[PDB]
């Protein structure tokens, strides 16, 4: 029943900029971690980003610390990833899924249960 | 002030977790003058021995306060699920009012106590 | 990263393993190593998390294990479904969150 | 020990904020003797208010200290140098007080209890 | 609760210096009736004082804080080997009481004053 | 009105030791953050440190991190700034400057107003 | 570094605009970038600070702004005494506090 | 009368693990801080280790620092040194030697006082 | 590591001075350098600590000395015994604690 529906892929030149987004449904969506994994047509997956529950913690791997940004709104169930400054290593399919942590009042989540579509993005 | 005092008493664990300052709030303020005096005090020291047994921890100023104190299965065998989800906390404290005090004394035996000294030798190097 | 084979080839009845190897810092420290099916041209799908638990709709065919600081990925009862990219994971810190593992392509 | 206190009343908020301890120093000290017991009661609990008030914000045992709540320009729009050079805490004091509610509700609203249960969150990974 | 209170009083400072606990538990707790009263609130109010005077330093719920006063050999010249193994606390105070005010003033006078509003500072950068 | 004059440049040996002073004057010397740039002959400007308008906190660049100690005393109206194991590459010209930083009780300050005239230091 | 053109020209009463090209970590996370001007042989002078606000005693002839990592300078109606060295800087943040771009020579 | 005997060292196949012990007599053991020393056969001294006296604080050099594992037990008067993944560059006699810190109630112990005999590991 | 000359050559009376060149962050910093002895084929033994101290049982023709970043151990009257492996050490800090010179051969 878990659905994670990805839009906003496309094609952006060079140094531009792109905001994907992640619509949730069949789930409580306040209640999972989520995070966004990125593959290169050819190669293999690659963690990109992860942010909690309640969206106040945001981690990113090193290499798009300062240039993409991860954030939720828990009453929209939408998982937003705001990217700038796009360079040639970022074209990719990108699966925003849910896991990564959990609350401390909770086990432990340290993996992606329920991935989305994709959504292609072309620098 | 006294909105929501108690409120989420009959709430889960873990969403009476997220309303301690309205509970924390309320735990400060001729013969029946006497009376109300002795009220007044006795409150006073019992915030004030709660606030030292916060101390003597790690736990000064602080509402939720993680140690360095395993959890035993002997004390209680329920996953996190069944505690924060299922539970509330007069049940949680019913189940491990026998245990307390143990619990206690691990929090002020050796977790603080060494920690401490062990900063106290930290900050030597 | 994990690094892992490339292809493993089986036929169908028998029981293959894919390895996973990692660094200490990684896969020696943490007891988190999940496992990934990523069938050709769709989403991944999580076959193994916590080293050897399994999700719910997963057959006891897929297993997985750990040693030291490699881990494993049993299939048995090959089937023509299970011609996918086996993707390895592992929970690397606090500084460093996932690291995953080149893919592995399995042949039927 | 009573020495300075409140010299710096008429003095700017930047040079009285270098003499709190002089005003923080001196809020710890038959039916006359109920009277007397009655004040000092009464000092007591209410400088563990003001305590409580700094513990369930992020400002426990701290004379200075800074928070997450961002500065709105509905409650003053006057810039650092009008502040803490030109005016005095009492004529401050006097034209936020009408916010001063607004403010601490912010303090305990948000910033102290998300951080702390986002340092429950950190303390896991 | 009241074992062992100052049984380590005859020890070594370093020795006693492992039993704080047992000595700050023990701190908090008609016209007999208005005599008790009167002694609960003396003691309140006289831990109040203690804990305000760790707080206007850096120890607020510290039962062993680290400062960065230097020692000044005019108080003191003995080696770390004659006082935290050859003396005991009462004898420490008996040879440090009359330099007691200075260095309480020293830590209130430019190390926690000055920390915190570098602190202040350096929370701006 | 300001004037910041610069003193002690001179010749000093590789691996010698040098003190520069600032002395200040036409403000408030104690309000002030001041700085530490150098230019080599025909390279740019370089910071070299930054001290607070106490005097409490020190900051280096990372190549002189170690070797080179920014102190102010504001009784007097002087900046010192000494210079410890110098190197061929600390051959500049120096110039103490007001400000690269404020008190939190004060607009940002994250510029140098006021520059001296120079002192010429050759390893 | 600051990455800087070496050189700018231009001729009396035009407009010239020296660029200031620095990483996303300094000149795209604050708007702290000031430009100095140094005559040959005297000290440096402030003529910009905040990418914007200008000093006391600094004509509107000077004019400083910023688009994304790239902060540019305007000198408008040039002039003899406008020859100098254009020196960039940049608020690096906390671990590098200020960075300067190379110098750039005017040229009337 | 300090003697300290070391015991464990032998030979370890590549990627193998070793335990070595160090016993201590003529000295209270629980008011040291001890160290484990390593010098490979040609070359010299090379400090792996350090524990405080109470056996809470451990520090290692950063080559073993996710490999070695010190640790001590003030009643037995024992120090161990568990070495897991083994590589060839940990061929060399360990020596256990007493010193390295020492409390905050003590004077500064920033040296090796009393050396052990030492334990000949071969990868 | 801390620079340190491979061997020093002497004659008994005489005074020989084996030097140790370190980071101004080991020895430039801290007054904690200390001189170790090792006879060939057992274990070492402490001669300096401190930089000037003395243990107990060793003699005065042992002496050490700081200069800025280098430290030296002088040893007067040579004897027979003093053939041995001398190892300089210095405490570098909190992040790492210990490092350790190359040993000098002194032959008498
Ligand atoms: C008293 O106990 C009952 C359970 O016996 C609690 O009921 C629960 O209340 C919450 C909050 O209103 C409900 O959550 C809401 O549910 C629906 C989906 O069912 C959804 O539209 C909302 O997003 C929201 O999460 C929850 O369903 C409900 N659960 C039950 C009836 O099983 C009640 O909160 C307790 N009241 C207290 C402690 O005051
Ligand atoms: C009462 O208010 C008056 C202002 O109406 C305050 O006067 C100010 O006092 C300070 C401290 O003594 C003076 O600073 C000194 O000034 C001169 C330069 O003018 C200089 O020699 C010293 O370095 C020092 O900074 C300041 O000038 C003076 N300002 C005035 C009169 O405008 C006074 O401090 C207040 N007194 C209180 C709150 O007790
Ligand atoms: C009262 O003062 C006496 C000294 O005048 C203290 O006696 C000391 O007690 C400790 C703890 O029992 C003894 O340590 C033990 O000693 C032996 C070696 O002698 C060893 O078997 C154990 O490992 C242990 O460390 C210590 O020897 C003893 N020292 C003396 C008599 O010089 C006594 O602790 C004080 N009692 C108090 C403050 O209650
Ligand atoms: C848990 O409690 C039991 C007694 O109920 C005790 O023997 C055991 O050692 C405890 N476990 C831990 C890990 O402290
Ligand atoms: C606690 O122990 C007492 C011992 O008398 C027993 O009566 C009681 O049932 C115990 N409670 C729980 C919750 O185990
Ligand atoms: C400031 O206060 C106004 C009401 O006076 C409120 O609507 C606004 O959202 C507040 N701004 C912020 C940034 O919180
Ligand atoms: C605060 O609000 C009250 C509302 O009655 C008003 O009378 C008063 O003037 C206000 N004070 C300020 C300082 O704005
Ligand atoms: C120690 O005390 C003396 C007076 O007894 C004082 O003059 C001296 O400056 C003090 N030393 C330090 C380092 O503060
Ligand atoms: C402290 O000073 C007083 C001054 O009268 C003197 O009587 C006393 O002996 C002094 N005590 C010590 C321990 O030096």
């Amino acid at each position: 029943e878990v659905q994670l529906v990805e839009t906003g892929g496309g094609l952006v030149q060079p140094g531009g900029s792109l905001k994907l987004s992640c619509r949730a449904s069949g789930y409580t969506f306040s209640s999972f971690a989520m995070s966004w994994v990125r593959q290169a047509p050819g190669k293999g997956l690659e963690w990109v980003s992860l942010i909690n529950d309640r969206g106040g913690l945001t981690f990113y791997v090193d290499s798009v610390k300062g240039r993409f940004t991860i954030s939720r709104d828990n009453s929209k169930n939408t998982l937003s990833l705001q990217m700038h400054s796009l360079r040639d290593g970022d074209t990719a399919v990108y699966y925003c899924a849910t896991g990564g942590m959990s609350s401390a009042l909770q086990s432990s989540k340290y993996y992606f249960d329920f991935w989305g579509q994709g959504a292609l993005v072309t620098v | 002030v006294f909105l929501g005092f108690l409120g989420a008493a009959g709430s889960t664990m873990g969403a009476a977790s997220m309303t301690l300052t309205v509970q924390a709030r309320n735990l400060l303020s001729t013969v029946w003058g006497i009376k109300q005096l002795q009220a007044r005090v006795l409150a006073v020291e019992r915030y004030l021995r709660d606030q030292q047994l916060l101390g003597i921890w790690g736990c000064s100023g602080k509402l939720i306060c993680c140690t360095n104190v395993p959890w035993n299965s002997s004390w209680s065998n329920r996953n996190l699920s069944e505690i924060w989800d299922n539970m509330t906390w007069l049940q949680w404290d019913k189940e491990i009012s026998n245990y307390t005090q143990i619990i206690y004394g691990l929090l002020e035996e050796s977790q603080n106590q060494q920690e401490k000294n062990e900063q106290d030798l930290l900050a030597l190097d | 990263a994990l690094t892992q084979p490339p292809s493993v080839s089986g036929s169908p009845g028998q029981s293959v393993t894919i390895s996973c190897t990692g660094t200490s810092s990684d896969i020696g420290s943490y007891n988190y190593v999940s496992w990934y099916q990523q069938h050709p041209g769709k989403a991944p799908k999580l076959m193994i998390y916590d080293v050897t638990q399994r999700p719910s709709g997963v057959s006891d065919r897929f297993s997985g294990s750990k040693s030291g600081n490699t881990a494993s990925l049993t299939i048995s009862g090959l089937q023509a479904d299970d011609e996918a990219d086996y993707y390895c994971s592992a929970y690397a810190g606090r500084q460093t969150f996932y690291i995953f593992g080149g893919g592995t392509r399995l042949t039927v």
